[PDB]
């Protein structure tokens, strides 16, 4: 994180996203129920970076994320670092690059939508615009602008 | 075993040009050759969460057409099969173990494709989910198209009235588009115009298409003039009034068709089209519903039998 | 002449252990092999005063997959066939001179009984009346139990949920009281808990029942969990959010249950059994609905035919 | 203690919310909006803990809790210890104990509670009976046990 | 200014006993002696978003009698206030720019004190908001049993009826429970019994109470036989059946009746109180739902008059 | 007598920037210095063929805190005047033999015009016909402007929302048009567009406007932030959905507005305004409904007394 002396030491076997946008770290262990697990997870929230000023990072031990599941935080934290890890070696970086689907976490911002009141998980289909990113519901086939399915 | 063996019909998006014309290659051997025994033996659901008298008929016929039995609501429901709470989801699961296949149309969007998750092994056949799909509707306009005029390449398409809102336009346009050299034309006020995802969809493929402000305009050019219903129940009775005026059909503005033009409607027809059409060569509107008793039993031969000797 | 042969399914106190069996024995072997065309020229009516989707769908369906012709009403009515006061005795007096059965659903108690002394030769199948009767939901609930258990000797039975006005649980456990060595555990709040009569029932054959606070206490030795909905209309909403809260079944639950362990559940379930159970194996509502048409068709076949031939 | 086989580090001011249950560090960081500070927030989640298995720590950076605040606590993990340290030193072992009221992050579970779709905060008398605290809602009036009213 | 001037009405455990006894000093004094002018120029708002013609009716003429002005609403069979989906917050805090006091009947339980949070200075007298409080029917059942006993000390209450859900039993109890030495006994099928927490309130206060089944078990020693109206979709037909002489009285059930004992009952009654019990000198129902009118007067009074002249 | 004396208000191009700034002076005499008793023994009649619980309870405030008396009816679900059939003609001209002033809201556009033509020497106040006018809506937004502005000339006027059916900003555009100087921003979707028939209106003027896709684009420079509300069945959902936070106003987007900036909406919000501006000094929505009172008073006094004391 660019930093060193008074910080959230380094683990064994596990994964580390880094470089999280400040204010968004909290955001990812919500919408991705990232410490509904028992494996040990350590969070610095607001860690003082040299390159972004302020960022968070996320720990969690024992726990991997495949590239495509690296590709879901492309939407929170596109400038994110994962960091694959085994005999406190980084065995493995990646950076997120946005999906070509996007499953539960969104909502259709259509009300009348079927996805609502039903036992079943959202999911978009992503394609990229000159402005923006265009996500169409599997459901209602209604396309919205990220900045309307994002927003509140 | 066909290609649309056992598979749902949800989204006019999800069909091949070459379905499009398995479907109408069947209607059109069903229509010559009828098989009233193909799914005796057979109960299908036909189920109208939103009641839809015209449509539910016709499916039902389509039914009968082919021997099966059918068992269903038609509702303006008061949650049916819910009791103030119970998912669409648990109905589907209940009623999949029932039947064969399930006829449904329904007031929300998506509804349709919820049930293909919840229905097993049993199809799924979309008569309509809010302002999304209404699938065989196209199906049977593609039908009438294509037996009236010999194809669905090259053909100079007029759609007017309400191109905003009208699904079934908005389809109708997308699966001409999986056709070659079409040529459109849109007739509407500009607070009814055909949505831009439209227009880039067509530019996106090379398609040609104009707006222009009536029917006179294009008149001589029309294959096929497809009129739609105003969704009047949505605009101010004034401005209703001023718009309505301007795009309807009288049988004088067809001094000039061309002799294979025709004039479709998914109807109701009632400030549209004026009566003194329907004595007309090209009124085909009635004959276009009836048509729908084809493109469904077709539909639904397709589904559920492996090889179809017709 | 099989026994059931021409008479009335009125209610769940007229049929004995072995009519019981030879329903069920039926069902098995219609479910296995089918006779689509055994009441082939049969017309049976479809009566539901109270309308009742699932029920009728699942009856009408029965109907269909042994070939007979359906004629009726759902109606949520308005006196259907009375006009502001004609009596159930002569509808009924006037439809079975038109129908080879009648499968009805009143809203009052005894409304089947009374329509059996006005149907002449035609047979009764009650498809619920108030909150008396509801056998033929009865006899699916025991198929579905013979069917998964292997009998409906010797087994442990939880009830769970509103056991004062549920009249299946009270039909079903009156029916398993018909066979020996069942065990029944009630899992029910004070307020709902299952009446004093059913319990004299049993203290006064020999069956032994006990009550318990939460499923928990039960799951290692239960063989079916039946769930019921609770009646929540009757409740304060803040009544209701307490109990609720209580006996509702989420997958969790289920970590120490048997390998044959099933849940049942009439249905719809809403707040009583969390999504999370569906995907389990011991998940068998839905199933239990798909039994309830050979449940019901076995019952249409016994009273319409003399012998059958399976 | 458990703070240093591989260092969470030491903080000099703020609080030390220690000894939270596995599966509460994160219910807190929700309900009562912990991470909406700009203040250097550190995490750890399952962490190990002698008398428990594991267990949970939050470390809020110059930032202190009331009397009443670190109440507020209580109902989610009752035999936590906060901290108030003082520049590296742990002065004042606080701990939750039952509040008399419960504002804003309890849900009336009486559907027909006015409190519901209406811009008003909810707010419970808090009272230990049998021992499983009875909730009584300010607007609904009516008590539940804290098991109906935290299930959801 | 007086104790309740400018007060807020929401419930009966905001009131003291000395509250109480101001409203019913103030309700003596304005029976007595009437003041038509008293609230001249005043606009009240009756705002029943639940219709209740008794309650309207009783409050509005007691605006009247005193002399303020009336606007308002019933049964809002939508929203209310300029009608579509707004908050109530949003509701009252418009309508409190325009009026003095509010006067509301709200079905969701909290509405009265959801108000007070938005009506700034205007003051709100709960006319009963769902199954939790009605203040104003308790002041006048107080006032009533206070005139006709003289005293709300050391007396034989009987409450008998659906001791479980009716709110202003419940109230009613909680309010004698301030005063010292009152005697309870609550007849009531154990379905509808008092609820444990007022049970518990007066265990704690110290007072006498006890259970009984029928009227004539404690007929002889009842200073006041409070009725209530025993709600009929509460229970299964038969099961109302098999209770309802519990709590039901006829004129013959008062032979051994102290000459001091007066029956009220909140109505309707129908149900519970027969006929011939009105020509008995008991008979004091109607005579207390007049006195609503001098606790409601004496409340508005109170609330908004800052020196009461008496 | 004043210049509105025994005069009609049916719409706001009937009335002259001098009566206007009567109505506004006179208001705020009345809501200075209170005359309760200036309409004592005058009848009004409250007509609401179309129900509005908030226009009715302000207009009816406003009448008795003028002293005068009330007959009127709501939501007439039938005719209403010997319920049938009848014209609204008829109606009007029973309704003028009882009253001295009829306020009426009704849903047919032209309706009280109508009804000036029948109600002989009583005035009729428009409280609302169909899409057209709202007079006492226009007059209180004034009256509201003025206050807190000081003027009605030389003002930055933003309009947001449903700037195409909202007849309030028609109204209130045209007004703002009679005083020197004003300029407006029009933010709406252009499915929601300010009509044609406005823009025309203030080019002839020469009045300065500019339409703005964003409430930011011109935050820091209004006076007067008008928002409406957006009918949410014009449009379809999704389409609602797109364009929603066009017209939605937050605490946060009054960053840089001016100190002096209030925010009006004639109310319901709820779509648009979030509840964390009300807390802020901006906040002037429920402010301007209580200036309703003021602004009708005004009206009804000035309509109802030849010579006005103030
Ligand atoms: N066993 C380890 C090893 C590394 N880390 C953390 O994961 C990141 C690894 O970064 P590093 O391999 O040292 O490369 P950097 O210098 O950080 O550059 P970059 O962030 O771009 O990879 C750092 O946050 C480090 O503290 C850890 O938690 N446990
Ligand atoms: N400058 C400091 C001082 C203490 N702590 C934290 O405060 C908690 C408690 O430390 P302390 O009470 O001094 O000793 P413990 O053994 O942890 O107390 P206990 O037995 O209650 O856990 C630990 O997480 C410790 O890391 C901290 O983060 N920064
Ligand atoms: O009311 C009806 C008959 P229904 O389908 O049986 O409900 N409408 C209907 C029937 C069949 C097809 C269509 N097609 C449309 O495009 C409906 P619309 O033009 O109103 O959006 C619409
Ligand atoms: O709403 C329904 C479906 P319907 O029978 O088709 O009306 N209820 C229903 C359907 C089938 C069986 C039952 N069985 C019951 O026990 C009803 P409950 O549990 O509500 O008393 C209840
Ligand atoms: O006389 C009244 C007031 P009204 O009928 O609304 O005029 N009784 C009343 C009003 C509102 C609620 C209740 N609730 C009760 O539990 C008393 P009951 O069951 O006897 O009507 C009782
Ligand atoms: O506050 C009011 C009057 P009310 O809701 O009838 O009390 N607004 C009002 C009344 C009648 C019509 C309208 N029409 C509008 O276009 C304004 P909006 O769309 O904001 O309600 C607005
Ligand atoms: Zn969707
Ligand atoms: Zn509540």
């Amino acid at each position: 994180t660019h930093d060193n002396k008074l910080q959230v030491e380094a683990i064994k076997r596990g994964t580390v996203i880094d470089h999280i946008p400040a204010q968004i770290g909290f955001k990812l262990l919500s919408l991705f129920k990232l410490t509904e697990t028992d494996q040990r997870i350590t969070i610095g929230l607001n860690l003082p970076s040299g390159e972004m000023g302020r960022k968070d990072l996320i720990k969690i031990e024992n726990t991997f994320l495949s590239e495509d599941q690296v590709d879901q935080l492309a939407l929170y934290a596109p400038q994110a670092t994962v960091n694959r890890i085994d005999n406190y070696e980084v065995v493995g970086k990646s950076r997120p690059s946005l999906p070509e689907r996007i499953d539960n976490v969104l909502v259709c911002p259509n009300s009348n939508c079927i996805s609502h009141a039903e036992p079943v998980s959202s999911s978009f289909a992503v394609r990229k615009r000159a402005n923006d990113i265009a996500l169409k519901c599997k459901y209602c086939e209604k396309e919205f602008s990220h900045n309307v399915v994002l927003a509140n | 075993a066909n290609p649309l063996y056992q598979k749902h019909i949800i989204s006019i998006n999800d069909l091949s040009r070459d379905d499009l014309n398995l479907v109408l290659a069947t209607a059109a051997k069903l229509k010559a050759n009828p098989q009233p025994e193909l799914l005796k033996h057979k109960v299908i659901a036909s189920c109208f969460f939103e009641a839809s008298t015209r449509t539910r008929l016709s499916f039902e016929t389509s039914m009968h057409r082919l021997g099966a039995s059918v068992v269903g609501f038609s509702d303006s429901a008061n949650t049916s099969l819910g009791k103030k709470g119970e998912t669409l989801a648990d109905t589907i699961s209940v009623i999949s173990t029932y039947v064969d296949a399930i006829v449904m149309r329904h007031p929300q969007e998506g509804a349709a494709r919820l049930a293909t998750e919840f229905s097993g092994n049993v199809p799924v056949l979309n008569a309509g989910d809010g302002s999304n799909q209404h699938p065989t509707q196209t199906l049977l306009d593609l039908f009438t198209i294509q037996e009236t005029q010999g194809r669905l390449d090259n053909l100079h398409v007029a759609m007017v009235g309400d191109l905003k809102y009208g699904r079934t336009v908005h389809s109708l346009t997308q699966a001409l588009a999986k056709f070659d050299g079409n040529r459109f034309y849109f007739i509407a006020p500009d607070a009814l115009a055909m949505p831009q995802y439209i227009l880039d969809m067509l530019d996106e493929k090379g398609i040609a298409w104009s707006l222009h402000s009536s029917i006179e305009e294009v008149m001589a050019e029309v294959d096929i003039l497809y009129m739609t219903r105003v969704q009047k129940e949505r605009l101010d009775p004034s401005e209703y009034a001023n718009v309505k005026a301007q795009f309807v059909l009288r049988a004088s503005d067809l001094h000039n068709a061309k002799a294979n033009m025709k004039v479709l409607h998914p109807l109701p027809r009632v400030d549209e089209i004026a009566t003194d059409v329907d004595k007309t060569p090209h009124a085909w509107y009635f004959q276009q519903a009836g048509n729908g008793i084809f493109a469904r039993q077709a539909l639904l031969a397709l589904v559920l039998n492996r090889d179809l000797v017709l």
